[PDB]
């Protein structure tokens, strides 16, 4: 089948840069060829067809090129509304085909971490589990590396981390990463701690 | 008054030919979906048919290019010129369409075949792409046709408009035409 | 335009049968394909039918196990998945292919399939803990999703509410998270979770 190798997986620029990114086909699909925009938490929707036609309601800040095995996809300016992940697609033969997706994100100024830790409620200790929560808020870039640690010693391997999609006023990112253990490892130690290390930090952040 | 009248007549010449075009497709149609429901499980009516409307259009297309020929000629201001100009790519589109809808034809017939390809793909695609430039090319033309009329009577602002609607019946057609050739490839997949 | 079923549990090896109802312009002049996402992931295309012919291809991954149809008579186009395995846990969409564009002009809105040995189970809710910072962890529920507000709607400024993770229990928890001056006002979170009809509201 024919395959699709979008390029760059991932982007950031500033509101009001131009940005391009690039589909190749595997062989050739002449201008055969359709870029969608999805926003997280919704359908995707059609921006360009036949590798440079503008869909009805997108704005000519867009515009596509190329030919064969490989195409473009070019906003001269972004707007806030044009960070979303957008996906190429081939409409020359069976059976049809995406690219694999590029991501374009937000540039904006290097902003540190607020980190806060939470000990497990006492409600939840008593049903055999601990979750200790550790949130880092209101962070760029995204990434942002958290330790946990029990008794220093024990830097432990056995934790779950989630970020927020970019905030749309701010540009920044969050994250909430929970500890899971048994009641009685938690009962067993005193000392529970979180180490944060990210860019805009000289040194990790401990809280505990 | 030979140009004004073979305006009128290449109209009707080019309504004609889309008209039996219009038959065409719907049996390009019918074969599909034939085709279809015996691999999911009349056809010498349906050659007889496909060649009845295939000389018909062939013969109405010969009509309009001679009528064609005879308006350029005579027309040898800028209003007039366009109308001509609008009726030779209408005329185009048409001639090409005609080309693609006996390339699916002819897929049809080998599906047919195998149910009693390289070269097929890129002469479908030189086509298509033939036709959307065409398509393009007369919506250009149309615009430009309907800012002369702002700056005879109402005959020549009807031929106008009615040349809107042939344009769009050609549109019509080429959304139709475009959805055999993906039920003809879906079909092709499925033998090989 | 396009109207899609509602959310789907199934177990693993069980089939899964997602309908999306169109009117009748889309059926006589257009195509509906099935584009897949799984949470994370990127688009991919399961397969496609023209619903005035009833022909259809499938991509390579799902030959032998995906079958659309399309019933003329109810403008319905229907996907049905059989041999369900964990990483077949998406959101299905249809869409509308136009051969004018050779694009895809329209989208339903998706309809979730989870596949997992879980039964559907609401969560528990535990609190969490210059500007301070309170939480509401909402543990242990299945499938998603769930919904989270605080103070019914009123408060919306400094709120965080992060994606679920899948945990190794095969039950789903997601925090969610304010900000707030640390200098008298109560605080709330309420959690909505449809599949098991349950909503709950913690004092923090």
């Amino acid at each position: 089948d024919i395959q699709m190798t979008q390029s760059p997986s991932t982007l950031s620029a500033s509101i009001g840069d131009r940005v391009t990114i690039t589909c190749r086909a595997s062989e050739g699909i002449y201008h055969w060829l359709a870029w969608y925009q999805q926003k997280p938490g919704k359908a995707p929707k059609l921006l360009i067809y036949k590798a440079s036609s503008l869909a009805s309601g997108a704005p000519s800040r867009f515009s596509g090129s190329g030919s064969g095995t490989d195409f473009t996809l070019t906003i001269s300016s972004l707007q806030p509304d044009d960070f979303a992940t957008y996906y190429c697609q081939q409409y020359s033969n069976y059976p049809l085909t995406f690219g694999g997706g590029t991501k374009l994100e937000i540039k904006r100024t290097v902003a540190a971490p607020s980190v806060f830790i939470f000990p497990p409620s006492d409600e939840q200790l008593k049903s055999g589990t601990a979750s200790v929560v550790c949130l880092l808020n209101n962070f760029y870039p995204r990434e942002a590396k958290v330790q946990w640690k029990v008794d220093n010693a024990l830097q432990s391997g056995n934790s779950q981390e989630s970020v927020t999609e970019q905030d749309s006023k701010d540009s920044t990112y969050s994250l909430s990463s929970t500890l899971t253990l048994s009641k009685a490892d938690y009962e067993k130690h005193k000392v529970y701690a979180c180490e944060v290390t990210h860019q805009g930090l000289s040194s990790p952040v401990t809280k505990s | 008054m030979q140009l004004l009248s073979g305006i009128v007549q290449q109209q009707n010449n080019l309504l004609r030919a889309i008209e039996a075009q219009q038959h065409l497709l719907q049996l390009t149609v019918w074969g599909i979906k034939q085709l279809q429901a015996r691999i999911l499980a009349t056809w010498m009516e349906w050659d007889r048919e496909i060649n009845n409307y295939t000389s018909l259009i062939h013969s109405l297309i010969e009509e309009s290019q001679n009528q064609q020929e005879k308006n350029e000629q005579e027309l040898l201001g800028q209003l007039l010129s366009g109308i001509v100009q609008q009726q030779n790519n209408l005329l185009r589109a048409i001639e090409a369409q005609q080309h693609l809808l006996q390339l699916t034809v002819w897929g049809i017939k080998q599906l047919q075949a195998r149910i009693l390809w390289m070269e097929w793909d890129r002469e479908i695609n030189n086509y298509t792409s033939l036709i959307h430039s065409l398509i393009e090319e007369s919506q250009n033309q149309q615009e430009k046709n309907e800012q002369e009329l702002l700056e005879g009577g109402q005959l020549l602002s009807g031929i106008v408009q009615q040349q809107n609607n042939l344009l769009r019946a050609i549109e019509a057609q080429q959304h139709l035409l475009q959805l055999t050739v993906w039920g003809i490839k879906q079909l092709q997949a499925r033998i090989l | 335009q396009l109207v899609q079923s509602g959310a789907e549990v199934r177990k693993p090896g069980a089939s899964v049968k997602v309908s999306c109802k169109a009117s009748g312009d889309t059926f006589s002049s257009y195509a509906i394909s099935w584009v897949r996402q799984a949470p994370g992931q990127g688009l991919e295309w399961m397969g496609g039918i023209i619903p005035i012919f009833g022909t259809a291809n499938y991509a390579q991954a799902f030959q032998g196990r995906v079958t659309i149809t399309a019933n003329e008579s109810t403008s319905t186009a229907y996907m049905e998945l059989s041999s369900l395995r964990s990483e077949d846990t998406a959101i299905y969409y249809c869409a509308r292919d136009n051969p004018t564009l050779l694009g895809s002009d329209y989208w339903g809105a998706g309809t979730l399939v989870t596949v997992s040995s879980a039964s559907t189970k609401g969560p528990s809710v535990f609190p969490l803990a210059g500007t301070a910072a309170l939480g509401c962890l909402v543990k242990d529920y299945f499938p998603e999703p769930v919904t989270v507000s605080w103070n019914s709607g009123a408060l919306t400024s400094g709120v965080h509410t992060f994606p679920a993770v899948l945990q190794s229990s095969g039950l789903y928890s997601l925090s969610s998270v304010v900000t707030v001056p640390s200098s008298t006002q109560t605080y709330i979170c309420n959690v909505n979770h449809k599949p098991s009809n349950t909503k709950v509201d913690k004092r923090v």
